[PDB]
């Protein structure tokens, strides 16, 4: 049971997300963000609005800027939730994801 | 006309790479018949390499000689390990495609592509 | 800011080291974990029956489409194809014509729904409030063509949930 | 944390489990915790912070042996601090308009679109058209919750982005897997898998 | 919240925690499913004279890269050098 | 322009006007750049088209019940800035972002005048001129169009 | 209305109904054909015409924001009545 | 500070061109192009021979000290004669900086495997190999990462088609998973969005 | 002394004046080898010399962290053998000499 | 032709290939291949079934999105063989069944059950009618499936006239009951055959040599009217054939002589099953029976199809009843049994 | 170190594409017409490369428009004709070039609209 | 007047995130006494 080489094969998932976006406006491309890390959607959603509105050369006002960081922390709370549950459910305790799960 | 080589240097350079690959195919089919369970025989299978060499005979470029012997060995690499699977190493030989015949006539008479 | 989540030192006087030796024999900080669980053995468990009890939504939910009315019966569709220049699955078909009596009206009208990805923009770009993403989500079939949804399908929809989304937009619609 | 923190066979599980050093984190691209398990001082929110993070109160945890445990206490630890933040962003939440008041970006409210022609010709060119974006590249990362998210976005002048490359955090930390796995044994390789906090919807694409 | 006396001590004491002040289960301290209607704002473009859309065009104002140097003293560095994290006062170590 | 609205009025409303079964006329949205007069009198060769009344009550037409069927009366759909003059063999089948557009040559005559045809979904939908200086400029005529 | 072809096929508000001898028709074949039976051609037209003291009048469709676009319709031409091109809705102005 | 514009950051821009021209004077061997845009990212634009020396200056170096290489990936641009542009997107945690490296590449042409410099480029490059088709010159483990076992073609190309060639499906005669032409029920409907109005002038081409 | 430098596999140095007056010195011998107009040497002269004059003024291993702005002494050490490491490179790839090759005439014209 | 029924596409999946075939039988051991080259082109498939619509799921991914339809029908209803057809350019009967039940004998689904589905697709204006036979069909034939099928192929052609008659020598396949068959007798020890398998030759068809040749007449418009033979390219003795299929299964193969009256009563002793029987007294006899050679009927090579030679696919089928040692043995390490010439 | 190659660039068993649509494909190379419903100019700025329409049909269930082509929507912009030309023959499609055509220039004059003697003459404005 | 979602006029009550443990349970001295104590009645 030594692992002596780990050797990843990945793009099991692999949807061209890339080359679908070049295909779409901006508003359009919005929703793949929510699908790519797909437990943190809103915090892929500001990466990505922020990107455009720097090419775009404007600023959202104070009160989205602060529903951005509101709604980016309680997705850092699911995201860790799922991190940290899932990860002591593949070691062996089982009983934490269904407690916060409900959170 | 003076351009940055991948590996060889001219096409007789070239050459000697396509050969060694095409020992490094031929020796294997027998063990991707035997491996993968495969229903066709080593016959089929050493034929059907032939074929692949065959398409690209016409080749007088070292630099794309060395880019088809590059996925040559990727993917006879993945056929050695496995990580392809039986579809993948089938998928050569299309069983599941109906012949389209290439006279005029017939594919005049099913639709418009030339 | 910054705080370290794992740098301290055991004490190392005789108490404190016979206070581990008893956690190390006696097992006292798993026996500790064991008190977690048995207090949730007797908490009220979180579940609801389903399906005589529904988990809680709110009027912005975005589920089965449904093609709207004017209070005349009037589709309020005017084969605009916003919703479908805007669809970002390409899920939305339409082609439209001149009706019998000159309206600007849809000869079709197709949502794939198994293109579809619930997304809402369609309702956003509609101007006169047509296509809606509608409260149902209990509409699973068991045949793939079942889910691909024609003009009568949608308007049927829109027959059928009519009263529970012009109240889920009345709720609304002064956010949009 | 009462059922994990202090358990001894928690512990075994992930004490010093897929160490990896300082140097090696940032050399093999490592971001987020992978980087302040470590004992690295890093995270964007503090060091190049986006839209109103400078005006927030957190502690950004840091490891000390960069393995699996300290990184379980590092996210336990920025669950609390992520709750710390949303209270000051409840008790900071100022009033006004919620998206930028320029209706060639953003679309017009639904009641302008109806009475106004100047807004129901940008609502429907907003959603037909789109925005066209001024000609450019850039790279723009935040402190997502697995690590640094990027995107480098390319623009060609039109309203449809010419190449939208992503950058996973995840998709460094699994290349990193094979080094992280070294000298251990199978199901030391199902804990490192999930202290790297991988999303394969990230990872592939 | 129906628990009983001799069970609410049981799981406190079980637990070590008073758990009947922060129960997970939510009863009335939630807010009503339906409110009254809002009355959003307006934004700062939202004005009838000084507000033409020339001053206030962020996207025309975007302009191409600067060119530095192109084929057609001291040393510095991208930026000034990071200033040192402080510990923090709230509580340094967990 | 600008992105808003400063108008707090009621909109001027203007009657509809038959000028044959090519060309629709929604008026209300004409915006009086006399466009359609100038081509029909300098291009077509006639002069029926015009304005009558003055001031915002200005409107186009033909004043009498006229209609407009020249050779090259489509033309006016194209020049019409907006949709004050439209196609009504057209009116409703398409949006001009989902056509594909391919560039032929007209066989209704021997000009040889060059065309786009518009298609969408493997129908064709319309029929528009391609500028070429030397054979059809920009126009094409009805039994083309 | 809803209206049967010969084949006894309900033929919808689009006009579309299987002529015989379309083998597509097979599809309905122990099933059913979804048609809608409130036609809204019928059903505006059952409208009542609206009688105005003004050369033009405005329509938004009812209910504020939540109609359509509001338009000015002109009401100068006593041959026929001014239609609301987004809900139908005709208007006619008296003496 | 008009509340819907970005504001501008001047010290930032000020600082990035300077560093700009530092290292176009020490590295001018490579260096082709410096720029720095106007929301301050600093693009270095150098001769594919320079990828070892100036990504090794870049993290080396002790005034730049990029230590993490954030993002490496590929463009399609296919009207140059070297249509793929890479692009090498550099942190440094010293100086709380970023910086972009830039160089080209054609079909034919290796670059050189900056795995070297970066352990983490490894993945990155097989990503491009994969998507592109770009050869990475004394790449460890050069391979398909990302498309399927056996898969024929550079999706990522401009060329490309959006639906690719082939599709798959379960043939029951062979019992396994088949690979065939693709027909598509419903072919993708192609908008033309674009409108012939200019939009920006401040980038007009000159004729 | 040190117990720890926090960045885990970074041992602490027990002499760390030392160690780096042996590397800047190091240092400045390589770039002895490179040509005095290259900028690299003129540049990297500059700062390294700066650097062995805080090394050599100040005692105080606390202070001269402070004094130097790379964070911990042994994060500054290795900097130090970083920049060492790098200057023997240099000296195989003459980055000082004149551009190699102009690119095709529109390689970096952006929007095309 | 309808315009619906014109052809379009570049036959594949989402192509229309003209096509709208109602196949009876289509849930058995040919039905499923049928069905699968149909559905490949793009063809609308109807498939009226009688078993419980979970034995019907292996179907439903041989068609794009709405093209196999599926209908209940009982042989015995008239009309439910009505509402399958009357849309159908093409009707495909191959009901069969290899043994009797309390339910329905040889009689009923060889005879009854295939006329009423011609006569009924006569009345609908059904333009072909493809009925599948059996090589072997004889009134004078001591095993009464076969005389059924002497009896219901000639109602069809009265019924019927335009009809085109496929008769299949035994087809082997992934799952037939041919290939299997034998192979599964290494359950009960030695193989008994009557008369060691030496009085007996068999000329065996591969299945996907039958779908091609079923499928290839639907579109020969020369096909209409014509009776058939499918045979394989070779003929065998019963005995070299089941030996060739222990070999290629690597199986120990002991035939001992069996009589044809001890056979019969081994029979009628696993007949007794009410599920399906193993072997019956009719399997024995057709088993046993020699292969007809027709040389007047056309053949596989009349339509276009090249036989495939059983050497070239037992393995496909037999590999599954090996062992583990033996799993992964080659195609070439069995040599072919002796041909008749 | 560079090596001499003399031959034409011929990527074409490179590229991953079936034969069918290398050889049987016509590539159009042309400067988009102006959309004559608008008088802007911006989308004839770019040269554009587009391939031969082939066949699209009916799909039974729905009626959308079914296809078998990969290079239906594939739509390629280049900044010059030669660019354009030189794509064309390296992937190997056969390629038709048409001439930009460039609007002439003309004399416009407001005041000719009210000529003594011509007949440049208007009778409304 | 604007009506929108907001806090209350003083704001949220304090909401607590740090990590709270309670110390529980005898010492080690206690324990053992008990354990052996026990041994010695059960030997008796
Ligand atoms: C072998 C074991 C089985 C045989 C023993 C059978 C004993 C009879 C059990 C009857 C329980 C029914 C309770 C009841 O009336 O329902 C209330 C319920 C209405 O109450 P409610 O409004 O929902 O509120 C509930 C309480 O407020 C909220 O619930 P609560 O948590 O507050 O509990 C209330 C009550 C409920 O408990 C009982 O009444 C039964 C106690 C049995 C203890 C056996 C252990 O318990 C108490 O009041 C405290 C004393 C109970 C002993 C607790 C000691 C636990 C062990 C110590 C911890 C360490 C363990 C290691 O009515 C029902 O729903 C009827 C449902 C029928 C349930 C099945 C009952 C039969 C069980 C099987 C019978 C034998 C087969
Ligand atoms: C008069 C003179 C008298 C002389 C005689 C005196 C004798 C008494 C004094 C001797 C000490 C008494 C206690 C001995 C009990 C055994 C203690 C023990 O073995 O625990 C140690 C073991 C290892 O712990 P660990 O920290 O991982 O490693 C130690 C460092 N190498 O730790 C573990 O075992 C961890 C076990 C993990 C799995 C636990 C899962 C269940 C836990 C809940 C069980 C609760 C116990 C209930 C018992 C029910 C009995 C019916
Ligand atoms: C003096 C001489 C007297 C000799 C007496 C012995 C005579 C033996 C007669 C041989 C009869 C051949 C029976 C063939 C057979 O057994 O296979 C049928 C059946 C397996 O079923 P199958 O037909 O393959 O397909 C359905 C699977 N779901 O059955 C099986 O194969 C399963 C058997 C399981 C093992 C128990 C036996
Ligand atoms: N070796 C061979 O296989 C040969 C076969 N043939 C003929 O080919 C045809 C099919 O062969 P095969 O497919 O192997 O036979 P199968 O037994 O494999 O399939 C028989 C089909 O007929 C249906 N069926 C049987 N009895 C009835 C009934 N009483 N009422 C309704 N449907 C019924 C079955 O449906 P369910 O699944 O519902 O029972 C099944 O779909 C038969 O006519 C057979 O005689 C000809 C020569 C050789
Ligand atoms: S919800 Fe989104 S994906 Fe679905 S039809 Fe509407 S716009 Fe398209
Ligand atoms: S946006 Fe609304 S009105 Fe326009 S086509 Fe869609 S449903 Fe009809
Ligand atoms: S061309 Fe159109 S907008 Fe101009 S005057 Fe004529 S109708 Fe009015
Ligand atoms: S599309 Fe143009 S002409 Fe038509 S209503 Fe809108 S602005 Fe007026
Ligand atoms: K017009
Ligand atoms: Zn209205």
């Amino acid at each position: 049971e030594m692992v002596r080489k780990c050797d990843p094969h990945i793009g099991l998932l692999h949807r061209g997300t890339e080359k679908l976006i070049e295909y779409k406006t901006y508003l359009q491309a919005l929703p793949y963000f929510d699908r790519l890390d797909y437990v943190s959607m809103m915090c892929n959603e500001q990466a990505y609005s922020l990107a455009v509105e720097k090419l775009l050369n404007i600023r959202p006002p104070p009160r989205a800027q602060w529903i951005r960081v509101l709604f980016g922390e309680i997705t850092r709370l699911l995201n860790h939730i799922m991190a940290v549950t899932t990860h002591a459910l593949d070691i062996g305790a089982m009983t934490p994801f269904f407690w916060m799960f409900e959170e | 006309t003076s351009v940055k080589p991948i590996f060889s240097r001219d096409m007789n350079e070239a050459k000697r790479r396509v050969r060694e690959l095409y020992r490094a195919w031929y020796r294997e089919v027998p063990n991707t018949v035997h491996l993968f369970q495969l229903d066709i025989s080593v016959k089929q299978g050493r034929d059907k390499v032939r074929e692949m060499f065959k398409k690209n005979a016409h080749i007088t470029d070292p630099r794309v000689v060395d880019l088809l012997v590059i996925k040559g060995k990727m993917e006879l690499e993945e056929t050695i390990k496995v990580w392809k699977q039986r579809t993948h190493v089938m998928r050569f030989f299309h069983e599941t495609e109906a012949p389209r015949p290439k006279d005029f006539l017939s594919k005049f008479y099913v639709g418009h592509d030339p | 800011t910054y705080k370290y989540v794992n740098l301290r030192e055991p004490s190392m006087d005789m108490k404190s080291v016979t206070d581990r030796a008893a956690q190390t024999l006696l097992w006292t900080e798993l026996i500790r974990g064991l008190g977690m669980t048995l207090s949730y053995l007797f908490r009220e468990p979180a579940t609801i029956n389903y399906p005589f009890e529904k988990g809680p939504l709110s009027p912005r939910f975005r589920g089965e489409h449904a093609l709207r009315r004017y209070p005349s019966g009037e589709e309020r569709c005017i084969a605009c194809k916003l919703c479908e220049a805007v669809c970002p699955a390409q899920a939305i078909t339409i082609e439209a014509e001149p009706r019998a009596d000159g309206s600007r009206r849809t000869t079709r009208y197709d949502i794939d729904m198994t293109k579809c990805i619930y997304c809402g923009f369609c309702q956003e770009a509609c101007p006169v409030d047509a296509i809606v993403e509608g409260p149902n989500f209990e509409f699973s079939t068991e045949t793939h063509e079942e889910l691909l949804y024609n003009k009568e399908k949608l308007l049927n929809n829109g027959d059928k949930w009519e009263a529970e989304i012009a109240a889920n937009i009345q709720a609304d619609y002064l956010y949009r | 944390e009462e059922m994990l923190t202090n358990n001894r066979i928690w512990r075994n599980r992930t004490v010093d489990i897929g160490i990896v050093t300082a140097e090696d984190a940032l050399n093999y691209g490592f971001s987020g915790v992978m980087l302040r398990g470590s004992g690295i001082q890093w995270d964007l929110r503090k060091t190049q912070p986006y839209d109103v993070y400078d005006q927030v109160e957190f502690d950004v945890p840091i490891g000390s042996r960069g393995d699996c445990y300290d990184r379980y206490l590092c996210r336990v630890e920025e669950m609390r601090q992520s709750i710390r933040i949303i209270s000051q962003c409840l008790n900071k939440m100022p009033p006004g308009e919620i998206k930028v008041d320029d209706a060639k970006v953003s679309p017009p409210k639904r009641a302008e679109m109806k009475t106004s022609m100047e807004s129901l010709i940008h609502h429907f060119k907003l959603y037909t058209e789109g925005y066209q974006v001024p000609p450019g590249a850039t790279y723009t990362a935040i402190e997502a919750p697995k690590g640094e998210f990027g995107v480098y976005l390319v623009s060609d002048g039109s309203s449809r982005p010419y190449r939208c490359k992503i950058k996973a955090p995840g998709f460094a930390h699994l290349a990193g897997l094979d080094k992280m796995s070294k000298g251990h044994m199978l199901a030391d390789v199902v804990a490192i898998i999930g202290t790297q906090d991988i999303v394969f919807g990230e990872v592939d694409r | 919240a129906s628990a009983t006396r001799f069970i609410q001590w049981l799981r406190n004491w079980a637990s070590g925690r008073d758990l009947q002040a922060k129960l997970q289960l939510r009863y009335q301290e939630i807010s009503k499913r339906t409110q009254p209607p809002p009355k959003l704002p307006v934004g700062p473009s939202h004005k009838l004279s000084n507000n033409y859309y020339c001053t206030r065009d962020g996207r025309r104002e975007a302009m191409p890269p600067s060119i530095v140097m192109s084929s057609q003293k001291k040393a510095v560095s991208p930026a000034p050098p990071i200033k040192r994290w402080e510990l923090s006062q709230d509580e340094p170590y967990l | 322009g600008s992105d808003r609205s400063r108008f707090l009025e009621g909109k001027r409303a203007v009657e509809d006007k038959n000028i044959g079964p090519l060309v629709k006329t929604i008026m209300t949205r004409c915006i009086q750049c006399t466009r359609c007069i100038r081509f029909a009198s300098e291009i077509a060769g006639v002069d029926d088209l015009g304005t009558t009344g003055r001031g915002n009550d200005m409107q186009v037409g033909t004043y009498i019940e006229k209609m407009f069927m020249s050779e090259l009366s489509g033309n006016i759909i194209d020049i019409c800035p907006v949709g004050a003059l439209t196609s009504k063999p057209y009116a409703f089948t398409a949006r001009p972002w989902e056509t594909r557009k391919t560039e032929s040559i007209d066989v209704m005559d021997a000009v040889g005048s060059n065309i786009v045809v518009s298609t969408r979904t493997g129908e064709v939908m319309r029929i528009l001129p391609r500028m070429h200086e030397d054979i059809n400029e920009e126009w094409i005529s009805d039994k083309t169009r | 209305g809803v209206r049967t072809s010969p084949t006894g096929e309900k033929v919808t508000h689009t006009g579309q109904v299987y002529d015989d001898g379309d083998y597509r028709k097979v599809r309905f074949v122990g099933r059913q054909k979804e048609v809608n039976e409130n036609f809204a051609i019928d059903l505006i037209a059952e409208q009542p015409v609206s009688q105005v003291g003004s050369r033009v009048i405005s329509c938004d469709g009812g209910g504020g924001a939540l109609g359509h676009p509001r338009v000015y319709i002109n009401l100068d031409k006593e041959t026929k009545t001014g239609t609301c091109g987004y809900c139908g809705l005709q208007f006619r102005q008296q003496h | 500070t008009r509340p819907t514009v970005r504001p501008r950051n001047d010290v930032a821009h000020k600082q990035l061109s300077a560093f700009g021209e530092y290292v176009a004077e020490i590295l001018p061997k490579y260096v082709q192009q410096v720029q720095v845009s106007c929301f301050n990212e600093l693009e270095i634009c150098i001769h594919p021979d320079g990828v070892i020396p100036v990504l090794t200056f870049l993290r080396d170096h002790s005034n730049a000290q990029f230590k993490s290489l954030a993002d490496l990936t590929a463009v399609d641009i296919p009207t140059r004669q070297n249509r793929f542009e890479i692009v090498y997107n550099l942190l440094s945690l010293r100086f709380n900086s970023r910086i972009r490296v830039k160089t080209y590449t054609d079909e034919l042409t290796p670059i050189e495997s900056s795995v070297p410099v970066y352990k983490a480029a490894n993945w990155y490059e097989r990503e491009i190999w994969d998507m592109f088709g770009v050869f990475f010159a004394n790449h460890p483990d050069l391979r398909r990462i990302l498309t399927d076992y056996g898969f024929e073609g550079h999706p990522f190309r401009k060329d490309f088609p959006l639906s690719g060639y082939v599709e798959l499906r379960y043939d029951d005669e062979v019992k396994r998973v088949v690979a065939e032409p693709v027909e598509l029920a419903q072919e993708f409907r192609k908008f033309d969005l674009n409108s012939p109005w200019e939009a920006f002038p401040a980038y007009r081409q000159p004729p | 002394l040190k117990k720890t430098t926090g960045l885990v596999g970074l041992a602490v140095c027990e002499t760390p004046h030392e160690r780096l007056k042996i590397l800047y010195t190091k240092i400045l011998d390589v770039l002895g080898h490179i040509p005095k107009n290259a900028a690299y040497r003129k540049y990297t002269e500059q700062i390294t010399n700066e650097k062995l004059s805080m090394v050599k003024a100040e005692p105080d291993v606390k202070k001269l962290e402070e004094r130097l702005q790379g964070g911990q002494i042994e994060e500054v050490i290795l900097q130090a053998e970083n920049e060492l490491s790098l200057a023997r490179k240099m000296i195989q790839w003459k980055p000082w000499e004149p551009l190699v090759e102009e690119p095709p005439a529109s390689q970096w014209k952006w929007p095309i | 032709l309808h315009h619906a029924v014109i052809p379009h596409g570049k036959g594949g999946r989402s192509s229309v290939s003209g096509i709208v075939a109602t196949v009876f039988g289509a849930t058995g051991f040919l039905g499923r291949y049928v069905v699968n080259h149909l559905g490949r082109m793009g063809s609308q498939v109807i498939v009226p079934h009688r078993c419980e619509p979970y034995d019907t799921m292996h179907l439903r991914p041989m068609g794009d999105l709405g093209q196999i339809i599926f209908m209940d029908w009982n042989g015995r209803d008239k009309d439910s063989i009505r509402r399958a057809v009357e849309h159908s350019s093409v009707v495909i009967n191959l009901v069969g069944r290899e043994w009797e039940t309390q339910n329905f004998d040889f009689e009923d689904v060889f005879v009854k059950i295939p006329q009423a589905i011609a006569q009924v697709s006569k009345e609908a204006g059904v333009e072909k009618f493809i009925h599948i036979s059996h090589l072997n069909a004889d009134i004078k034939s001591s095993s009464k499936y076969l005389r059924s099928k002497a009896v219901g192929e000639k109602e069809v052609r009265e019924t019927f006239p335009e009809a085109t008659i496929i008769k299949p020598a035994e087809i082997f396949g992934r799952e037939d009951r041919f290939l299997n068959y034998f192979a599964n007798i290494r359950w009960f020890g030695g193989v008994p055959l009557i008369s060691l398998g030496k009085k007996t030759v068999k000329q065996p068809v591969y299945i996907v040599d039958v779908t091609k040749g079923i499928i290839n007449a639907i579109k020969d418009p020369d096909a209409r009217g014509k009776t058939f033979a499918f045979v394989g390219p070779s003929r065998y003795l019963l005995f070299d054939l089941v030996q060739y299929v222990f070999a290629v299964a690597h199986r120990p193969f002991l035939p001992y002589p069996l009589p044809h009256f001890a056979y019969r009563w081994i029979g009628r002793l696993f007949e007794i099953s009410p599920f399906e029987p193993w072997t019956t007294r009719d399997k024995v006899e057709r088993i046993h029976t020699t292969d007809k050679i027709l040389p007047h009927l056309p053949g596989l090579e009349d339509l276009g199809v090249e036989a495939t030679p059983l050497e070239l696919k037992a393995i496909e089928v037999l590999r599954r009843h090996r062992t583990y040692r033996w799993l992964s043995s080659e195609i070439e390490d069995v040599q072919p049994a002796k041909t008749i010439p | 170190q560079l090596i001499t190659v003399d031959e034409k660039l011929d990527i074409t068993t490179i590229t991953g594409v079936p034969e069918e649509h290398i050889k049987t494909r016509k590539a159009r190379i042309f400067v988009p017409a102006r959309n004559n419903m608008q008088s802007g100019v911006n989308n004839t700025k770019k040269w554009k490369m587009e391939f031969d329409t082939r066949e699209r049909w009916e799909n039974p269930l729905m009626g959308w428009a079914s296809t078998a082509d990969p290079l239906s929507n594939l739509v390629l912009t280049f900044s010059t004709k030669e660019d354009a030309v030189a794509f064309a023959e390296k992937n190997g499609w056969s390629y038709d070039v048409e001439e930009r055509k460039v609007p002439k220039p003309k004399s416009k004059s407001y005041g000719a609209n009210f000529s003594w003697n011509k007949r440049t003459r208007v009778s409304t404005k | 007047k604007v009506k929108q979602d907001m806090p209350p006029v003083g704001g949220y009550g304090p909401i607590d995130y740090k990590r709270n443990l309670p110390r529980r349970g005898l010492s080690g001295y206690s324990m053992f006494a008990v354990g052996i104590g026990a041994l010695l009645f059960g030997y008796w």
